[PDB]
């Protein structure tokens, strides 16, 4: 059955499935949770960072791609580095050549196409990381969810990673409320933390644990780590 | 070792199964065609079957105008058929640019057959599952029919048929030529050859045809063209008088 | 023996390319999308599934334009479709660059066809997991086409693909039988919306979003434009009307 | 024959104080005997408390400044938002300039 | 995409056998019979035209091909493979010899060049061997007349007479009895016709047989007069009628 | 223009009229003051009803026309009959993209049923200009005045043949690099007509 | 074009191709090297599967990489040639650019580096060779001896052996070589080496070849007879008891 | 993918042996025996022909003994065609060296280079090895008469007398028996022939089944003469020695 | 067979996980980070007594301010060290400053997943992942003393103390309990020595273990045998108390 149809991404199963891609989607599921949500003025990324032992640092989950866009990752970190680098370059080219800030919708489109190439050719392997992209462009605030299959979706809020489904429900409930947190960055963040705290189980989010990022109207993409997330627990 | 049936390498019996399986694919469309040569023309008839009522009938064809002079009828899946048509059109144009004269039907066939031979020898390339019947009225050879297949074989014919019911058509034509003793239909107008063709296809397949059930290509000196539904009907209406 | 379905370009004993056939299965598991050819244009419509309330309404556009006169919609693996459209765009540009005139629809179709077929020729590539409905207006009329994973394509009067393909084709056959004169783009837009709503029953467990676009010589100037605003709501209403 | 270079005039001046530094430059841009602009900024804030001017052939000047500002952007990316110090900015610019040693940027730059 | 088959498809099996070469030789065994006989003043190569239908025009398919004006080839095996080997042989005759030395190559060397093409199909990446064995007959100033056989492995050997294909064992036997070193070309054509008659199942005549010789220079086939050093091609395909005339003197 | 290569000199023009378009040209080629060929055909067919008048380098224009003829034959096989605008574009692409090594001033004229007759002039740089009529070649300088004074849109065949005939005779009169016979190619719905006028006729007009 | 990963990790963390390369070494003739106070001696056994050889020409088992460094090996003879040639080129390239010949550690690190590259590059298999590289650094007098293996791992040894039965003779050296009084003479260094080989070769004069390398490019291969004189004197410090 | 069809010709077996090389050596053991014997005044190369007949042209033949230089020749055991590929590269290397140094190429240099090519097919590239073993007989000013041998692995060694192909163990035993360091060529000829006669798998050793060559430095000259025996000469030398 | 960059049904790259297993068979290496320096110690583990132990290089200088220890298939690290050194020097050339330790680390980790057979994305030629882990320790002005553990998976973590190699599960457990924000360089050296002493098969002496440290003032220095013997002695005594 399987070892016949899951050895390469270039092989479709009898039911039309791409197993290597589906296995990639699984690495994401074993990654730490990260939430994204936005109002009409700001977009926030909140991420629970994970460690290896109690003697190590907590691996970063948020990456700035340009002053108006960034993302949180879940899954294989080396891959997020590879894809955020591409996004950094694509953002840079737009500015350099057209003196234009790359639109989030376009960033999403670009990410999808980069991921797809890795699912139709032999020898390759799908990317094994998921990303939540938030940004503030000419059409306002945006949150996008990217999955290694190449599917990128624009949302109001979301979460990915292990137990992501909890926060995904909180957001799905709190929608009417957070979509209106305009002009109040701290509140949006608090909604994001509330959301992320619904996918906890192991411990409580501490100062070495949480990572938040916000971007919006008069706020360049900025990463708050440790010291500065104290006021949100 | 057992993968000798997946790529083009010899089986212990010296057979190339992928080539053989390519020959079975040519029959997947359930369309038959035949070609006959006149005194100064060459006609190819091919069945036209449009199942889905949602299709635009004007786009369903397995007959291609390769060059101003060469026409080609394909028996095989449309995507492989079109892959071949495109290459043939490119080969024909390039030949004219490089050599200063129009590429002969027989030379185009040899070229397309040589390309096919390659897919037979190189493991990365799969054979195309199609049979190509090239027709024209050559400036040196006269009316011509050259047919190439997945094994890279090609030869010229007095007339020929291709498709699931190839044998019935072939035996019919064979009988006509043993009876008349010549290598061509002895009619002056391509219209009568077209009629001869349709008649023999009907006699052979035991089936009656309407105008939307046939597809016809004719090759005459300096041009190859396809008949319209209405031109075919005029052929049909002319045949319903001998029978 | 067996194993004829593990590598793309391999011919089975009965002449089939199994990998292409499994690709079709990925297309059948996809959303329904259609195309309706009219008296002077084409209308494309597609069903967009609302995985949740978190999706921003009207933003995840699925229908795509090629050049300025071709519309493309597909069912199956969305990314593969985007890949095919990116190639379509490169090919349309190449054509315009060398010949000045925008690419004729029959020419464009074959361009897509040869590329897709190319992906059934080697074991180092996987076939496209999408069926694409596309077309637009050119020098001599409107044209609608549907392209399968095998690279096979033909012209259509109406076309449907995806999970609800059968209801759609059913409804599509009704339109072609009752209106042989042709259909106005306005009616086709309405009818497309209908057909998608009806087709939507083949996936009645999730709420949906309708997307329509058209290219018409009289309503859009032979250019592709999405159906937005008044026009779109009128078609949605007409749809929720003829359902009961 | 096509001459890839031009001379847009201008004069710039940088003076280092004890706890400050100034970089000034006139604002006129010229071509032979004509004035192209009476106000075309030639001194720029590159971020990180570094000002720069690449005076001479303006196209080359615009290009170098564009490249350096970008170098600063990537320095932050590649080195956890670390501040690019003036001595580092300097060595970096030497590399940008010498990169085109055989088709020079016809500019005299000062940061 | 891309030919990622950069590995050999023919490899040694535990018994020291080169599988694909043995299988190609089997393909050659199921092919129509072809033979060649070398006389004192000529060589004859012959084969049967196994037309796969009566609607086909057998003349448009030449199994006996001219490689150079003094060298001809015939085969047994897969026809398309032979056709491409002929193109390549005619070309190499020019690229590796005429364009360098201003003269056509001697038989053995042209033979050696075809053989190399076949050997490489036996080791290069991603290809299967050629399923044909060829009999190449030719003449050249310093070596006189010669007949060579080239196998799918690329091995070639010179023969006085030989036969390849379907009934090659029986035919090689008929040839061993009839052959002697005092035969004039007409006698070899004769023995060739006899040997072939036994391998041929049905109708045996000038339209179902293909014979060619490498003999005296044929000035009437040169196409021009005036230059005395080039006296004409030694290769000549016998016409349908020339064969019949000889069949009646059986 | 390369040292010593054959030059077309020429007096060529293409004029659109009611029924379609007519191309005209002289027939002289030169290598210095020697007339290498006194009866050349500068009216070249790139498609059934799309022709061009060649001027500049003989080699360059032949090479280019040979390639356009090929591109149009392949276009035709795949997409049907090409427009004159498309033929002009293919010509332009080659002339523009290789401007450093070619000396070709080409006038493309063609007939279509939807568009009637069309004229496109592709001068030395590779730019394309669609005009009612166009003149080129070294002999053209001399008839700028005459042509601008006498051309009228929608003339008849008879009138157009006359206009082209008078213009080129003047061009041939003054330009040493122009001479021979006056060839014309008439392109209309009816077909393609080839005309030729000898010295004895045009010289005294 | 051929780039298939031939050396890859298997479930337990082993790279078979490299491990199998070692097995090829285990089948090659034994090579031993032991160092004195002012010399290094390399001993090798002669493949006795077939005999009727022309000793004059046959590729010697010990090879000069430069005037002052030699390499011996155990494994695939053909593979050794590739390593040896690369080493000799790098030796001349070092003289040309640094104006001083290679140290023995440098040459070793180079050969070992090549060996490793063949363990994680596409389309190639590892070298089925282990080497003993010995000599003296320029203008220095301390003897050097290193050993490299298919994995590309390398290190220095007071004495070491590789090849078939090396486990056995390694045991002989482990309890007969004392770093307090390393063979203080060419003569006693050679004796110890032969002794070790005698514990494996099985009474054979011509069966052992010894190469002695001293400081300042003085490298000599003892003759069949010079060695026999040793085996004899050795069968005495065994028969008198 | 394509990995599926790769036989992996350059891998080690669990015992550290090269599969393809071991299998190529097996093929070689079925080829006619080739023997080389080195004397004080010349070298002898004798070989038994495989796949013969009454009709084969022995006069115009050469399938086992080939001239690489006027001073170097090889005897081949294995696939003739693979051998010709290598032989030609050796012929070119010999001429490259002559051009570069204006001196004939020393025998071992030619031998080493050829072996290195064989070795390459052994460690990289993914192609099957050459199924050939060579016996090289040659002369040069540094070492005089030499005889070497190389096999699919690319290992080469030197000998006073050696054989390759079928029945090597038997032939080597006989050679090691009657061979004496001070042999004369006339004596070597006899031994080579005697040895083949006792190891042949066929009835009797007849001229038509042999190829014979000697490289002698005829004292009444100076240049080394390579003589490839002609059929009648092999018949003649076969009588004098006593095999009839 | 099955590809080299294939994912497992759990979402783990096969070759990387197996790589991690080869690392569990290597000598132990331990690094401890204090506020006066970072100590790196390694178990030499000679395969026989005739081996001259000083030629076992498992602790290497990357730059004056960065050093590293290795564990696993040590030959695999040679190309990694070459890269790290070139990256640091190159950074100095381009920027006239010392490369940050994180940056040096990240640069090394970028090599990690650059393996495969034509893996559509970029050009990564290396038939397999690395089979060695590294402990990179150093000092830079912005983040002071740092110790990093770089794995073949490309991920690297910063650690206050870390053990890798065969005795890692045990050793890491000891480190977890003995490390505190106020250790001294001398205390660190002692711990490394103690813990190495515990997990090693052989009895730890100055010839089968190696210590090193990196300080802001003196940079990366590999402790010569004499300095370590004294420290080992100082250990025998401190342990023999209670
Ligand atoms: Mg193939
Ligand atoms: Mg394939
Ligand atoms: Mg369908
Ligand atoms: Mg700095
Ligand atoms: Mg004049």
């Amino acid at each position: 059955f399987r070892n016949n149809y899951d050895g390469d991404t270039v092989t479709f199963s009898p039911t039309g499935r791409l197993f290597q891609v589906e296995y990639a989607l699984e690495a994401i599921k074993q990654g730490s949770v990260t939430v994204g949500l936005r109002s009409n003025t700001h977009a926030v990324l909140v991420a629970l960072k994970r460690n290896a032992d109690e003697l190590s640092s907590y691996q970063k989950k948020i990456i700035k791609c340009d002053e108006h866009m960034g993302l949180s990752l879940a899954g294989l970190a080396p891959d997020a580095r590879v894809l955020s680098n591409y996004l950094r370059q694509q953002c840079n080219y737009s500015s350099l050549v057209f003196n234009r800030k790359l639109a989030v919708e376009r960033a999403g489109h670009l990410l999808c196409d980069k991921a797809q190439k890795n699912t139709q050719s032999y020898g390759g392997r799908p990317y094994g990381v998921g990303l939540l992209i938030i940004g503030y462009d000419k059409s306002g605030a945006h949150l996008l969810e990217f999955q290694p299959s190449g599917n990128v979706t624009e949302l109001y809020g979301t979460a990915i990673g292990a137990r992501s489904q909890g926060a995904k429900t909180y957001l799905e409930r709190t929608l009417d409320t957070f979509i209106k947190i305009d002009g109040n960055p701290d509140e949006l963040i608090k909604a994001g933390v509330e959301a992320i705290s619904q996918s906890l189980r192991d411990e409580s989010l501490t100062v070495d644990n949480l990572s938040i990022a916000i971007v919006g109207k008069d706020t360049p993409f900025t990463i708050y780590d440790g010291e500065a997330v104290a006021k949100y627990i | 070792a057992g993968y000798d049936r997946h790529i083009t390498i010899f089986s212990p019996e010296g057979r190339l199964y992928q080539v053989e399986y390519a020959f079975k694919a040519t029959n997947q469309t359930n369309i038959n065609s035949l070609a006959v040569r006149g005194k100064d023309c060459t006609v190819v008839i091919s069945q036209k079957k449009v199942p889905d009522k949602l299709l635009d009938p004007t786009t369903v064809s397995y007959i291609f105008c390769i060059s101003r002079t060469i026409g080609m009828v394909v028996n095989g899946p449309i995507p492989d058929a079109r892959n071949a048509a495109l290459r043939a059109k490119a080969e024909a144009a390039e030949f004219r640019y490089k050599y200063g004269y129009d590429m002969p039907c027989d030379v185009l066939a040899k070229r397309m057959a040589n390309l096919s031979q390659i897919y037979t020898q190189r493991a990365y390339m799969r054979p195309l599952g199609v049979i190509l019947t090239f027709v024209s009225v050559d400036e040196e050879l006269g009316p011509s029919i050259y047919k190439t297949d997945p094994a890279g074989y090609y030869v010229g014919y007095k007339a020929t048929a291709t498709g699931p019911k190839q044998q019935e058509i072939t035996t019919n034509l064979e009988n006509h030529f043993k009876k008349s003793k010549i290598d061509h239909i002895n009619e002056e107008s391509w219209e009568k050859v077209v009629e001869f063709a349709i008649t023999h296809m009907i006699d052979a397949l035991g089936t009656e045809f309407s105008k939307n059930d046939l597809e016809v290509g004719v090759a005459t000196k300096d041009k190859f063209f396809t008949l319209s539904a209405e031109n075919i009907e005029e052929r049909l209406v002319a045949i319903a008088e001998q029978d | 023996g067996t194993g004829y379905d593990l590598s793309n370009s391999v011919f089975s004993p009965d002449g089939r390319n199994f990998q292409v056939e499994y690709a079709v299965k990925a297309v059948e598991n996809g959303t329904t999308s259609i195309g309706i050819k009219c008296n002077d244009g084409v209308v494309f419509a597609v069903e967009k599934l609302i995985t949740s309330k978190l999706l921003v309404p009207q933003k995840n556009v699925k229908i795509q334009v090629v050049d300025r006169h071709i519309g493309c919609v597909y069912s199956g693996l969305i990314p593969d479709g985007r890949h095919l459209v990116n190639r379509g765009r490169e090919e349309a540009a190449s054509f315009k660059k060398l010949y000045k005139t925008p690419i004729p629809i029959p020419a464009f179709a074959d361009r897509l066809g040869q590329y897709v077929q190319a992906h059934t020729l080697y074991n180092s590539v996987r076939p496209f997991g999408v069926s694409t409905i596309f077309g637009g207006v050119d020098k001599n009329g409107a044209h609608l086409y549907m392209l399968e994973p095998s690279g096979s394509y033909w012209g259509y009067k109406g076309a449907a693909t995806g999970k609800g393909r059968q209801s759609a084709k059913a409804e599509l056959e009704k339109l072609v039988d009752h209106h042989p004169e042709g259909l106005s783009a306005r009616e086709a837009v309405k009818q497309a919306a209908k057909i998608i709503y009806l087709a939507h029953e083949d996936n009645k467990e999730k709420d949906f979003e309708l997307e329509i676009s058209w290219c018409s010589l009289s309503e859009t100037n032979g250019l592709h434009k999405f159906v937005k605003g008044d026009l779109l709501q009128e078609a949605i209403d007409f749809a929720q009307k003829e359902i009961n | 024959q096509f001459n890839p270079y031009g001379d847009n005039g201008g004069t710039i001046l940088g003076i280092a104080g004890e706890d400050f530094a100034v970089l000034a430059g006139d604002t006129r841009n010229i071509t032979d005997y004509s004035i192209n602009s009476r106000y075309e900024p030639k001194v720029f804030d590159c971020g990180d408390n570094i000002v720069m001017s690449a005076n001479g052939f303006a196209a080359d000047g615009d290009a170098l400044v564009k490249r350096f500002k970008n170098s600063v952007k990537w320095y932050h990316f590649d080195h956890n938002d670390k501040k690019l110090s003036i001595n580092s900015a300097a060595r970096n610019i030497q590399h940008l300039l010498y990169g085109k040693r055989f088709f020079p940027y016809y500019v005299h730059t000062i940061i | 995409m891309t030919d990622r088959y950069s590995f050999s498809l023919t490899t040694f099996s535990p018994s020291g056998k080169l599988g694909q070469i043995d299988y190609a030789l089997t393909a050659v065994k199921q092919g129509v019979t072809s033979l060649g006989i070398k006389a004192t003043n000529g060589v004859v190569i012959a084969t049967e035209k196994k037309s796969s239908s009566p609607l086909a025009m057998s003349e448009t398919l030449s199994k006996v091909s001219l490689l150079t004006p003094d060298i001809g080839a015939v085969y047994s095996g897969m026809g398309p493979d032979y056709r491409v080997l002929v193109d390549k042989s005619r070309k190499v005759a020019h690229t590796s010899y005429k364009r360098i030395y201003g003269e056509y190559p001697p038989t053995k060397l042209l033979v050696s060049e075809v053989a190399k093409i076949m050997q490489e199909a036996t080791q290069s990446g991603g290809v299967r061997p050629f399923g044909v064995s060829l009999l190449i007959a030719g003449h050249d100033e310093f070596n006189g007349f010669s007949l060579y056989q080239v196998d799918p492995s690329g091995s070639y050997f010179p023969w006085k007479a030989t036969a390849i294909g379907k009934g090659s064992v029986a035919a090689k036997t008929f040839l061993e009895k009839r052959w002697n070193d005092e035969l004039e070309l007409e006698d070899a054509i004769h023995i060739a016709l006899l040997t072939l008659k036994e391998s041929v199942e049905g109708e045996f005549n000038g339209d179902t047989i293909e014979l060619a010789i490498i003999g005296d220079e044929n000035p009437d086939l040169l196409g021009y007069t005036g230059i005395p050093t080039d006296k004409g091609p030694r290769f000549r395909k016998l016409t349908s009628q020339e064969i019949n005339d000889r069949l009646e003197a059986l | 223009l390369k040292k010593g290569e054959v030059s077309l000199g020429a007096s060529i023009m293409a004029v659109t009229f009611k029924d379609g378009v007519i191309l005209g040209a002289d027939s002289r080629t030169t290598t210095g003051a020697y007339i290498a060929n006194r009866v050349t055909d500068k009216l070249t067919r790139v498609h059934d009803k799309i022709w061009c008048c060649r001027s500049g380098s003989a080699a360059d224009t032949q090479a280019i026309a040979d390639i356009v003829q090929y591109h149009l034959e392949l276009y035709t096989s795949q997409y049907g009959t090409p427009s004159t605008e498309t033929a002009a574009s293919v010509f332009k692409e080659l002339c523009y993209e290789n401007k450093d090594n070619l000396t070709a001033g080409i006038i493309v004229a063609g007939y279509d049923d939807k568009n009637k007759g069309e004229v496109y002039t592709i001068p030395l740089g590779g730019s394309v200009h669609k005009l009612p009529y166009a003149i080129a070649g070294s002999g053209s300088t001399f008839i700028y005045g005459y042509c601008d004074k006498n051309f009228r849109e929608n003339m008849s065949k008879e009138e157009t043949v006359d206009f082209i005939k008078h213009s080129l005779s003047q061009a041939i009169k003054w330009d040493g690099s122009s001479g021979g016979v006056i060839r014309m190619v008439v392109l209309t719905a009816a077909g393609v007509e080839r005309l030729i006028f000898y010295p004895d006729e045009y010289e005294q007009l | 074009g051929y780039d298939r990963a031939l050396s890859i990790f298997s479930p337990d963390g082993h790279i078979f191709q490299v491990e199998y390369a070692l097995e090829a070494v285990k089948r090659g003739t034994c090579a031993v090297g032991v160092k004195g106070k002012n010399c290094v001696v390399l001993g090798c056994e002669r493949r006795s599967t077939l005999k009727l050889q022309d000793t004059r020409i046959t590729p010697s088992k010990v090879s000069k990489i430069d005037s002052h460094v030699v390499l011996s090996f155990s494994g695939l003879n053909a593979d050794s040639r590739i390593l040896i040639e690369k080493a000799r080129v790098e030796a001349q390239s070092h003289r040309l650019t640094l104006e001083d010949p290679v140290t023995v550690e440098y040459l070793t690190r180079y050969v070992a580096g090549v060996q490793q590259r063949y363990t994680q590059s596409g389309g190639v298999r590892p070298f089925g060779v282990s080497t003993l590289i010995a000599g003296f650094d320029p203008r220095d007098d301390e003897p050097k001896l290193y050993q490299t293996e298919p994995s590309g791992i390398y290190s220095s040894w007071s004495a070491q052996t590789i090849g078939r039965n090396s486990k056995t003779v390694r045991e002989f050296l482990e309890k007969n070589y004392d770093r307090k009084e390393p063979p203080a003479t060419v003569e006693e260094c050679v004796k110890l080496t032969v002794r070790s080989l005698l514990e494996v070769v099985q009474t054979g004069a011509k069966n052992i070849e010894i190469t002695v390398v001293k400081p300042d490019s003085d490298i000599v291969a003892l003759s069949s007879e010079e060695i026999n004189q040793y085996v004899t004197q050795i069968e005495q410090e065994k028969q008198e008891q | 993918g394509s990995r599926r069809y790769d036989s992996r010709t350059t891998i080690f077996s669990p015992e550290g042996r090269l599969y393809q090389v071991e299998y190529a050596l097996e093929s070689i053991s079925h080829a006619g025996t080739a023997i080389g014997i080195m004397a004080s005044d010349g070298i002898v190369l004798a070989a038994e022909r495989k796949v013969t007949s009454t009709l084969l042209e022995q006069d115009t033949s050469t399938e086992k003994l080939y001239k690489l230089n006027d001073k170097i020749a090889v005897a081949v055991a294995g696939l003739t065609a693979d051998a010709e590929i290598l032989i030609n590269t050796a012929r070119i290397h010999a001429q490259n060296y002559l051009k570069t140094y204006n001196e004939d190429i020393p025998v071992e240099i030619l031998v080493r280079r050829l072996s290195d090519i064989k070795q390459g097919y052994t460690q990289h590239g993914g192609l099957r090895p050459f199924g050939v073993s060579f016996i090289y007989a040659g002369y040069d000013d540094r070492y005089g008469y030499q005889l070497y041998t190389s096999n699919p692995s690319g290992n080469y060694t030197g000998w006073k007398a050696i054989s390759v192909g079928a029945n090597t163990s038997a032939a080597q035993t006989l050679l090691q028996m009657d061979y004496k360091d001070d042999m004369k060529v006339d004596d070597a000829i006899e031994l080579a022939l005697k040895t083949l006669s006792k190891t042949t798998d066929s009835s009797a050793l007849t001229y038509d089944r042999l190829e014979f060559a000697t490289i002698r430095k005829g004292a009444n000259d100076g240049e080394v003469y390579q003589k490839i025996f002609k059929p009648q000469e092999i018949k003649d030398i076969l009588v004098k020695t006593g095999i009839t | 067979d099955r590809g080299v960059s294939t994912f497992s049904p759990e979402g783990r790259l096969f070759q990387v996980e197996y790589s991690l297993e080869a690392i569990k068979l290597g000598s132990t290496a331990i690094g401890i980070a204090t506020k006066e320096g970072v100590v790196l110690g390694v178990e030499k583990r000679a395969t026989s007594p005739l081996l001259e132990s000083d030629s076992i290089e498992k602790i290497v200088e990357i730059d004056r301010h960065i050093g590293c220890a290795m564990s696993g298939l040590t030959a695999d690290a040679r190309s990694m060290i070459e890269h790290a050194r070139t990256a640091a020097v190159t950074h100095n050339l381009y920027y006239d400053e010392d490369i940050n330790v994180e940056s040096l680390t990240q640069s090394v980790c970028d090599l990690a997943l650059r393996f495969g057979e034509g893996a559509s994305g970029e050009e990564r030629l290396m038939s397999r992942p690395f089979g060695v882990a590294l402990l990179i320790a150093g000092h830079d002005a912005d983040d002071g003393y740092q110790l990093f553990h770089a794995e073949p998976s490309g991920t690297f973590y910063r650690y206050n103390a870390k053990a890798i190699g065969s005795g890692s599960e045990g050793a890491q457990a000891e480190l977890l309990n003995e490390w505190h924000s106020s250790l001294t360089l001398k205390e660190a050296e002692l711990l490394v020595l103690k813990i190495l002493k515990q997990v090693m098969e052989e009895k730890l002496d100055e010839n089968n273990a190696q210590l090193s440290c990196i300080t802001k003032q003196d940079g990366f220095k590999i402790y010569d045998n004499e300095k370590t013997a004294e420290l080992i002695k100082e250990l025998k005594e401190k342990e023999a108390a209670e």
